[PDB]
């Protein structure tokens, strides 16, 4: 039987940290849907989604939420990313002015046993597409170009998103400090 | 801290070859027959009053809102007690009984007593549907009434649905319930001096529940057995999703905490039945 | 449905007349000496602990979580009466009190019966600071201790810092009150038999309170009175923020609801204790 | 004493209800800090922010919370406006493209009496200005022009501010449904 | 005849790089803290018995006068443990504890025992001001319990105020000591068996430190050492004011005396302890 | 609160007259017969060493300045015994023996066992001139030594001045005493268990006589006798001038107080042994 439930609802993070963090038998799996404060510090939105994700599920729980901070936006949309990406769907390649595209894709992993959260924080630096381009991966995956490749997150398979995106950082941390 | 299910598997065959293991079974135990918890008992109570479900919900305990019902107007617990008697028996709720894991596996089992504080015939009529027969006690007639011989007596310590003035749920009706002077609490104190008991879908929020077991170690502690003879006999306490405070609090009161796999609750709990077997 | 503070005036001085009148002080009476609540002693228990304060509270209720502080470790509830010594009874806490209006205001009239659910001399202390003279009883020895003729009698319902034994937080304290044979609760049902009570700053969150005025009223409803004459002798509960649920629940056993300015909770208290006079 | 009492942590919303519903006896003022939750929609912030607000003060409750829908932003920041002028001062300005400058200005009361959660909800068309200007008033009132009007929130006093702004048709909605 | 602040600053380095000196502190360590020593307590348990305190002087010693006033009425100790500990604990005699030249002096060496016979946080409270950490051993639960690894232990020899069944103030209280069966004392004679002692603002008053001390040589005298290798392991004994009989009874324990200069009492401790380091 | 003459008078008679009464004598049954008590021995060493008598007193206590005494040269304590017996013994301390109306009280009942702290031949010297013949029991020779079949033992508690090593005068002959391990220690403990003790000019000064009676109650109170019983069996203590706490500290280990006439202390003392007869 598992020991850490990793808790989301989105299918398609599922099968990222299943690709890595898959066969450790210490890690079960749950779908409970919380809800999100507003703030776009991403620091502390991953610590009260845990503390509101243990109240639903009473198991140690991990949880992950994310952040796109973008410098010609004055780091918004931050830990705003979920509704962004369902209001402007590829307009948001529109919006930013051409010559400024850089931003960081921000990740963030906080696992609650019940008594502590401890947060993990991983971070890769990057700049908005001209236009979105790729199939592969999800949400915000064809607009963002990681420094030094040319192409997106959506252009390059899983096992090539992962060397780039901050979850290929905080499998080994996550696995390290729990023991998966 | 915490028993696996492959570790507490001998220690419930032993308990229940010698006829000493009792199951005790909660509201979560009703829970795969689309029943009510406690939770949403209190979402359809607001529904009735007026109330936003989320609104009602923090003004008092499950207790308190169940005594605000029912003094909000004349006749209106016994409304309520109608209402759950054509929701939580209904013939869909008898359906989805029979092809119930855990109500077979518990059926199969040859129990003598079994205790519930939940209101409905979904605990006897699963040992109806084994071919067995059960006996309902649930007030003072049905203690003193005739039975069989050798016939598994089904105590409904909260009440049954089909007499009305035996349902516990308001705070008035706890607060009658501290004296133990009632006949489901006589007849379980006199159980537990002697008894192994399996907590099966059982989450310990009731306060006579939890006084029961204050009050046995108070004969316990008094006796002045030592540290080997007054943890000898144990009680059992199957839960997917106990705390951390929770587990501590019990093991004052000679309860262990059997760990079960929260990702499937029913196949977890009839798993435990089986290893019984 | 509630009365306000000019409409519960002239009821208050009429029982306060008679000497028929008896204060019950709870924890946010000692609130503007600074001191924490029920809340931030368990903010303060997560810390020694090692939890998060916020994560700790959802692990069960005020007196189950002090029931896990208290056996954590040996002589961890001991150290917890010391440090509560230091901070509730502190020096600063003594200068904030004599300048308090609310201390000033009840020490201002000449009771003979106080009871108070905390830890703190602030009480008795605020009618040594009048120039009056106090009797603290808490324990079996105090009741029978020697006092002067006509002094009023501070009883210490949950007990007192300087006598750490009576001290009731745990949650199996509070189980040991539930027998209601406790010097302080023999005191207390026989002076409700008779007194109307006024709770200042106190919310009915203790279930051994809530048990003793259940069992006045099956006293009150046994012995047959009419509708008009079981009615009359009231019980008053001065609250800022009482819900919707609350004042409902306490109807039925005879306490009425004073509504009080929620902006500024000290002066609303003190007007009230003023207008007694 | 007050039966209703208006919940906010900002002065300035305080001095703009006290103007007009000041005079009322019947209403009276707090100021507890609530957290909103995630989500574009006016309706949905608003509805959980008096279940927040109640939690807290235990008392019939007002809260009050807007939003700033944008036509070129697909509606963002819409009840997000919050983090959006602490990162945006007046870029929010230039990250707009000229040409297409159309939003709407919503705001909404909610008022929970311990058992039900009533929402009012008002709105202004306009635009938001090419530059911030204008002094009087306080956030994103240099930015917004009224439909009709050439002038912004900040370049008109306060009584010709309520006369297009969605609290002037919000105090007799609030007035005449709680008798204030 | 005695030793000079200079003289026995290379003995007492000689013993500290060796990590064999351990200090003893007594009730005149924490007299810079404005606190009451042996004196000032019996002046304040005289006023509550109703003696003047020169007439309470007389009838007896320091241990007879305390047992006195503990029988007098029930909870007559307990209460004046709270009291010690708002008056010895406070914050103004912490906010004096970090200026103090003396604890300062003693937390910037690097002990690992410390052995005190005052009931005051004052001692391992120095360590904490000083970044460093503490352990605190008072009880059997407290040798029994979790430290780290390399921490100073700091041997509350008469008891604490935390844990008021360990206080020793009454004459029943050091009678049940001279069997030297506490954890205390057997950690304090497996220590003096190995360890030379630094007694600082300790008078030898008590008559069961006096008795570990003769008892030490008994176990010296029968060993049949030389009159060169029984003298080896010295005791030092900085007193400001020792007499002209006391030096010599110690003589005969392996004690030697450092004289300090009396006009300044705190400053003359300082500068002992850094002559140490 | 403390018996008079009269009152111990007839609970006197009835211990006597089952065997089960033996005197406890001190220094002061021989102050009428122009001995020193315990402070005129120190003016006496005082001048020996070289201190005036008032100076030497306030360096310690009466067992630390016979410590200091003792170890000032070589063959010092040898020359106060011999001086002692010149004084104690002397030829007009018998004179003054024979006319003494205590010491004919004394020996004018027919007692089997008497215990004295003295060091002086007037206790079985006094039985000697009522005829009777006595047998003094020091050390451990004495008490395996012949006697006769039924002849008062007198228990020399503290030596006798023939035999010089049994004397316990310094610190460190009290603090072998400690550990009850001496013949007249053995032989107290056991009496003890069984008969009611008889004080007289004795004050309870030596911390191990008063350690005695401590570990007596330890045995008393472990028994769980009862409120009644355990206080059946008394000791009595007859003093002129016993202060305000010392009786309450007796009253602990069943020794009351007999109040006697503080203007002639020797004929006060001579009535109280002839009410015995
Ligand atoms: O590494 C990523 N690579 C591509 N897209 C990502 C990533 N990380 C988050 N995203 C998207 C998903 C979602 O649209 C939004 C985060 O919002 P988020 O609240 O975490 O998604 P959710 O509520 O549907 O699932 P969950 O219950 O785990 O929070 O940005
Ligand atoms: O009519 C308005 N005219 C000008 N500015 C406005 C208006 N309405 C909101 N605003 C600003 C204020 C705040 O910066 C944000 C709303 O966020 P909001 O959460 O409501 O402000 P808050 O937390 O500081 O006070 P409150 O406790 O009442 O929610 O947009
Ligand atoms: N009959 C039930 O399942 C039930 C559920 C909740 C409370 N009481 C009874
Ligand atoms: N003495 C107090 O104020 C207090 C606070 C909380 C709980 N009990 C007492
Ligand atoms: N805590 C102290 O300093 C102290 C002083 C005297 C006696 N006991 C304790
Ligand atoms: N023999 C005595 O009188 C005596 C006096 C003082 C001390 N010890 C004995
Ligand atoms: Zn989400
Ligand atoms: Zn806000």
């Amino acid at each position: 039987a598992p020991t850490w439930f990793y808790n989301t609802t989105n299918s398609e993070k599922l099968r990222e940290l299943q690709h890595v963090l898959g066969g450790s038998a210490k890690l079960g799996y749950l779908t409970a849907k919380v809800t999100e404060i507003l703030d776009v510090d991403l620091e502390t939105v991953i610590r009260a989604k845990a503390i509101a994700a243990y109240r639903a599920v009473r198991v140690p729980v991990i949880v992950e939420h994310g952040a796109l901070c973008i410098d010609a936006l004055n780091g918004l949309p931050g830990a705003l990313v979920k509704p962004f990406w369902e209001s402007l769907d590829t307009r948001l390649c529109e919006v930013i002015p051409a010559g400024q595209r850089t931003a960081r894709a921000r990740g963030a992993l906080c696992y609650c046993d019940g008594r502590e959260r401890h947060v993990l924080i991983e971070e890769t630096e990057g700049e908005i597409a001209p236009s979105a381009r790729g199939t592969g991966g999800f949400h915000w995956d064809p607009i963002f170009i990681p420094k030094g490749q040319t192409r997106t997150f959506a252009e390059m398979s899983l096992d090539e998103k992962l060397s780039f995106s901050p979850l290929g950082r905080l499998h080994t941390r996550l696995r390290t400090e729990l023991g998966l | 801290t915490t028993l696996t299910l492959s570790e507490a598997a001998p220690l419930l065959k032993k308990e229940f070859r010698e006829g000493r293991l009792i199951p005790f079974l909660g509201a979560g135990f009703s829970k795969p027959l689309k029943l009510p918890d406690g939770s949403q008992l209190i979402a359809s109570l607001a529904k009735t009053l007026g109330f936003e479900p989320e609104l009602f919900d923090m003004h008092g305990r499950f207790e308190q809102l169940a005594e605000f019902f029912a003094i909000s107007a004349p006749n209106r617990l016994q409304r309520l007690v109608y209402e759950m008697s054509l929701s939580f028996d209904s013939a869909e709720a008898e359906a989805l009984r029979e092809k119930s894991p855990m109500h077979r596996a518990l059926a199969a089992l040859d129990w003598r007593t079994i205790y519930t504080t939940n209101y409905d015939k979904h605990v006897e009529g699963a040992l109806r549907d084994a071919g067995k027969q059960a006996a309902v006690l649930a007030s003072f007639a049905d203690f003193q009434g005739p039975r069989a011989r050798d016939v598994c007596e089904v105590i409904k310590f909260h009440g049954t649905l089909d007499q009305p003035d035996t349902i516990v749920l308001t705070e008035s009706s706890y607060f009658q319930r501290m004296a133990l002077d009632a006949p489901p609490d006589q007849r379980l104190r006199a159980d537990l001096l002697a008894n192994s008991f399996l907590f099966i879908g059982y989450s310990f929020s009731d306060t006579n529940i939890r006084y029961i077991w204050y009050r046995m170690n108070q004969l316990r502690e008094q006796s002045q057995l030592g540290v080997k003879h007054s943890q000898a006999r144990r009680c059992f306490f199957a839960t997917h999703g106990a705390g951390l405070v929770q587990p501590d609090i019990l093991q004052q009161w000679n309860i262990d905490v059997i760990q079960l796999d929260p990702t499937d609750k029913s196949a977890s709990v009839a798993r435990l039945l089986e290893s019984i077997a």
